[PDB]
């Protein structure tokens, strides 16, 4: 599991960058909706993303 | 009320088992509290065995299933 | 005659697989304990590095 | 002939069966669709 | 006499020697059971 978990973890990171006439704007932000068991890659599912 | 509208759709779907002369019994038919061996082994295939009382029923639909048990 | 041992026997059955229910519910629980303890093992020990 | 024929079953122990004058089937404890190869002693089946 | 002794067969010959099988079934997963049996998260 140890090449799994940390990219399940990852991926869900972003920022979101709103560059305006007055100026920008940006979060750094981290999606709550967790991988799909049902729909994602089919090789291996671990659970470790709950865990951390 | 629309967070309980769930994002996905909801079936629930009854299973029975019909032991021998039951085919007429609804009383016999519920009071079942076994099954053949290869019932019980057709139920495990349905799905996921789920314990009620870690299900929370907002994220896994029970379907009216109480968790107290 | 035969009927009612065959009645009999069939009382015998149900019980029988009464027991095999009980077994087998009791075998899923603890199952399903020890499910809830290896992820609670595997769980600490990450939670210990993390 | 195939109609009688055709609603010849059997059962887990192989006993055949066919239906009766209601049309519900009974399984003989005599005769068997085991395969016999020609190729005291109790009731010998067929 | 042919249904009543043929079902009495059944049970008795298939379905009771069966139901000893998975009695034995039984003592096996609880042989499991008997051989498989901290708030560190808060802080």
């Amino acid at each position: 599991n140890l090449a799994a978990y940390v990219p399940l973890l990852t991926q869900g990171w972003a920022e979101i960058l709103v560059r305006r006439p007055t100026g920008n704007t940006s979060w750094l932000m981290s999606l709550e909706n967790p991988l799909s068991p049902f729909s994602s890659d089919i090789n291996n599912m671990p659970l470790q993303e709950l865990s951390n | 009320l629309l967070d309980q509208i769930p994002s996905y759709d909801t079936h629930k779907i009854a299973v029975l088992y019909v032991g021998e002369g039951q085919s007429n019994s609804e009383l016999a038919i519920l009071s079942n509290e076994h099954g053949s061996y290869r019932y019980t082994e057709f139920l495990t295939g349905l799905g996921r065995l789920i314990e009620l009382k870690d299900c929370q029923p907002d994220k896994v639909y029970l379907g009216g299933l109480d968790v107290c048990g | 005659e035969l009927q009612t041992k065959l009645e009999d026997c069939r009382n015998m059955i149900a019980e029988l697989r009464i027991e095999l229910k009980k077994a087998n519910n009791k075998v899923c629980h603890t199952e399903l304990l020890l499910s809830q303890v290896s992820q609670k093992l595997s769980n600490s020990e990450s939670v210990q590095q993390q | 002939a195939f109609d009688f024929l055709l609603l010849l079953r059997a059962d887990s122990l192989h006993r055949l069966g066919l239906p009766n004058k209601d049309g519900v089937v009974r399984f003989s404890p005599y005769c068997v669709c085991d395969y016999m190869e020609p190729e005291g002693p109790a009731v010998r089946l067929g």
